[PDB]
Parts: C-alpha cells; structure tokens; sequence
RNA sequence: GGCACUAUGGGCGCAGCGUCAAUGACGCUGACGCUACAGGCCAGACAAGAAACACUUGUCUGAUAUAGUGCC
C-alpha cells in the first residue's frame, strides 16, 4: 500500500512568459509533505519547493507550490528560458518515498521543415558483413515526423531503429536518425534504398535515396 | 556550497553480482541528517531506493530492493554506503545519494544531491565500438551545405564520447542518443553539418572515446567518388 | 476477568547489612519510622532537541500503572 503520486501532464510545450502549472495527486493523504524538484538532462535534481508550498533557496519568485487536499501543483507564473527542464513531485509523508513520473517542459517554436540526408554503408562496414543505412532529419520542429524505409519501393518494418535529440539550445529544433540494418547478403540483393520522411513542415514527403555504388 | 556529496563505486556487474556505492559527505557531518539513495533508470524518472535516519540508524527500503540492498553510514569516515547484493538487470540506473535537509529550514526536501554513479547490471561483456564513416554525398548541395558523420556501432556498455576534430568544430554538430539493438549492443551515430565549400579544403575527423573498453578511436570522413 | 482494600514522589532520621578500600567512605535494604511539600507510576496528543522511527526534555489531557492482601 505505497502512496502513489500521479503527475500530469507528462509533457508540455510552452513559450516564454506563459503561465505553466504541473499538477500532482496523492493517492492517500500526505499532509503537506510534498517537494518539487527540477532536473536538467544529465544533471542532478534541484530542490524547488518543500513542505508543499515553501520555496527552497535560490528558487526565484516566479515559482510557487500550493495544496488542496491531495492535489499539489507546481506553478511557474511566467516561464523563462532557464525553466525548461523536467519537474518531479515527491511525497515524504511515509516510507517508501515516491516520486511523480515527471513533467517535461519544452519550448514552443515556429514550424521548421527538416533537411533530409541519407548515408549508404561504408566500404569498411561491408567488409564486416553487415550493412547499416542511416537517414538524417536535421533541425526540424515540431518533434513529430514519420520515417518510412522502402527498399526497391517495398516498405520495410521492424528492421529500423530511430533516435532523436533534445531541443537545441540555439534554435530549439530537433534532429532524428533512422538506421536500417540488413545482411550483407540482403544489401547487395537489392538496388534502390529510399528514406521516406513525412513531416508537418513538408507540403509533400521529402524522400532521399541512393542505388548501389553510384560513384 | 561548501556542502558537497561525492559518489563513487559504480560500474558493470553480472546479474546476481554485487556492487557497493559510497557517498562522501563534506561540508556537514552526516550523522545529523537523513541520507537517501535515489536511482534513475536510463530514460526514466527518479526512483527512491533507501534511507537511513539520524540518531537511530533506522533504515528504510523500496519494496523493489528490499533485502538485496543495505544502506549505512560510517560516521567516522563521514560517508554513507549502499550494499547492493544479487543485482537484477533492472537495477541498472544512475544512482544518486541525497541529503535530507533540516526539519526547520527545508522541511523534508532533499536539498543537496549527489552526482550520480552509473551502475549497469548485464551479463553482456565489454566491447569497444566499431567506427564507420558516414561519407558526405555527391555534394549536390542546393543550400550549400552537406552532412557528414560517424556511425559508432556494436559497443557496450555506455557511455561514449564523440568529439569532432579534437574539440574544435562544436558548431552544427549533433551526437545522437544510443539505441539498444537486437544484439544487445548499443549503437549511436554522431553527425555534423558544414558548408560544403570547405568539403575537401578542411578534412573532418570524429574522435570516438570509449573509456569502458579503453578504445580511443579516430576516423576520417570524406567521400570516395569514381 | 470483576471487586475491594492498602502500598507506591521527593527529602529526613533510624537501624540493619552490603560495596570498595582496609580506613574511612560508599551504597542498597527496609507496608523502618518523620514531615510538610508534593511527586511518582501508566496511556494519548502536541512542541523542541542537527530528530518522519527511536531516544531525551517540556507542556497538556485522561487517569492510569504497578504490586500485595482478601472476596467473587
């Protein structure tokens, strides 16, 4: 019967000067034993709010915590560029202590189409007997973008993995990379490799591609 | 900010193995405070593990680690310990020690946090990364810029450092998160964009540094043509 | 289990003994007396002690807490 601490929204896109609230809800009473933490990627959590409503030190006046019954809320009164991080609620009313699962607070940007780049395997890597095709979506917004792998105009599935960056510091864009992995047997067994990118900033899906060696 | 917690003792372990983290207090005496361990699985949120309270030495544990882990403090060495026994894979996380602040200044807030040590629980084995170039293309370059990159593949465990041309060229670069792949080996690629005018005028070399296997690899990236 | 009865705090004497030295101290033991002051004993709440539990201390609320001797 641990106390659960259900936090929402899990993600949040705002621009600067926006009011932002991050609610959290205790499944039991936790009195005011509720803290708020900030975390930025690869760093430790910062204490922000203790005892449900009191600022820890070096927290500036735009932060604020409040309680109603079991409903606790962090509130940024007017969001500042420093303030785009993850936020966790924690209850310390009984053991075991539990955290909220987090709220990710992202910057709102103008829409930007990606610039697509496609990379064949290397000569080194095919001497290794396995082939990897890599496609590069670069500096787009928002995050949403579908990459489709067609081989000789045949859609692939299961044989690709993707990964995205965090919002850039300079221009708040993203980047995604997709990797199709094949047998060296299967890489040579086909002639056309295509990378299909559908995205909001594209009026029509940009698709880049290569054939064999095409030196 | 003379108050500081310094962690150590993590690393890579077979499942069922053991590992002993230690948190080194300086700036305060540990015996006057509750000490907490909070782990963070890669890609996930904060999970509370254990604590020990002052004056009583009472210890508390998450259900998930209850009986395998054992928290303690050596008050003469002013440090806290976490004895992890019979590790399971999902014990993999960055582990943090946190100081619980004073009842009448910060409630039960954790006001000073460790730094994290990474603990991995794997029956996999160390493997340096194979580095392959992502060769810039035919450089048709309607926008006057091309992308070149390094695929860093089949490596274990994390992390990997990637720098381009030994610290220079920090601009345009994007190193991506690694992905766990079917083999159980991680792979990531790092990419930089650059004006395609200096394509050939300047040559580009990523510096892949994988300390867990002691591989320090450099690869030149350029096209091949006819 | 119920019901009564008594006893329970500090001091202060009184004896008796121990306990260490070996000569003095020092203890307990006494429903063993002495006194006016009171407090002990138990449970809960709250506050502070570097204090979530435990520990210590204080305040507040309830009376409780022990025994012994009878009776049911």
């Amino acid at each position: 019967s641990d106390i659960q601490m259900t936090q929402s929204p899990s993600s949040l896109s705002a621009s600067v000067g926006d009011r932002v609230t991050i609610t959290c809800r205790a499944s039991q009473s936790v009195s005011s034993a509720v803290a708020w933490y900030q975390q930025k990627p690869g760093k430790a959590p910062k204490l922000l709010i203790y005892s449900a409503s009191s600022l820890y030190s070096g927290v500036p006046s735009r932060f604020s915590g409040s309680r109603s019954g079991t409903d606790f809320t962090l509130t940024i009164s007017s969001l500042q560029p420093e303030d785009f991080a993850t936020y966790y609620c924690q209850q310390s009313y009984s053991f075991p202590s539990t955290f909220g699962q987090g709220t990710k607070v992202e910057i709102k940007r103008t829409v930007a189409a990606p610039s697509v780049f496609i990379f064949p395997p290397s000569d080194e890597q095919l001497k290794s007997g396995t082939a990897s095709v890599v496609c590069l979506l670069n500096n787009f917004y928002p995050r949403e973008a579908k990459v489709q792998w067609k081989v000789d105009n045949a859609l692939q599935s299961g044989n690709s993995q993707e990964s995205v960056t965090e919002q850039d510091s300079k221009d708040s864009t993203y980047s995604l990379s997709s990797t199709l992995t094949l047998s060296k047997a299967d890489y040579e067994k086909h002639k056309v490799y295509a990378c299909e990118v559908t995205h909001q900033g594209l009026s029509s899906p940009v698709t880049k591609s290569f054939n064999r060696g095409e030196c | 900010s003379e108050v500081q917690l310094v962690e150590s003792g993590g690393g890579l372990v077979q499942p069922g193995g053991s590992l002993r983290l230690s948190c080194a207090a300086s700036g305060f005496y540990i015996s006057y405070s509750s000490i907490h361990w909070v782990r963070q699985a890669p890609g996930k949120g904060l999970e509370w593990v254990a604590s020990i309270s002052p004056y009583s030495g009472s210890t508390y544990y998450a259900d998930s680690v209850k009986g395998r882990f054992t928290i303690s403090a050596d008050t003469s060495k002013n440090t806290a310990y976490l004895q992890m026994n019979s590790l399971r894979a999902e014990d993999t996380a960055v582990y943090y020690c946190a100081r619980q602040g004073y009842r009448r200044r910060s409630g039960r807030g954790f006001d000073y946090w460790g730094q994290g040590t990474l603990v991995t629980v794997s029956s996999a084995s160390t493997k340096g990364p194979s580095v392959f170039p992502l060769a810039p293309s035919s450089k048709s370059t309607s926008g006057g810029t091309a992308a070149l990159g390094c695929l860093v593949k089949d490596y274990f465990p994390e992390p990997v450092t990637v720098s381009w041309n030994s610290g220079a060229l920090t601009s345009g670069v994007h190193t991506f998160p690694a992905v766990l792949q079917s083999s159980g080996l991680y792979s990531l690629s790092s990419v930089v964009t650059v004006p395609s005018s200096s394509l050939g005028t300047q040559t580009y070399i990523c510096n892949v540094n994988h300390k867990p296997s002691n591989t320090k690899v450099d690869k030149k990236v350029e096209p091949k043509s006819c």
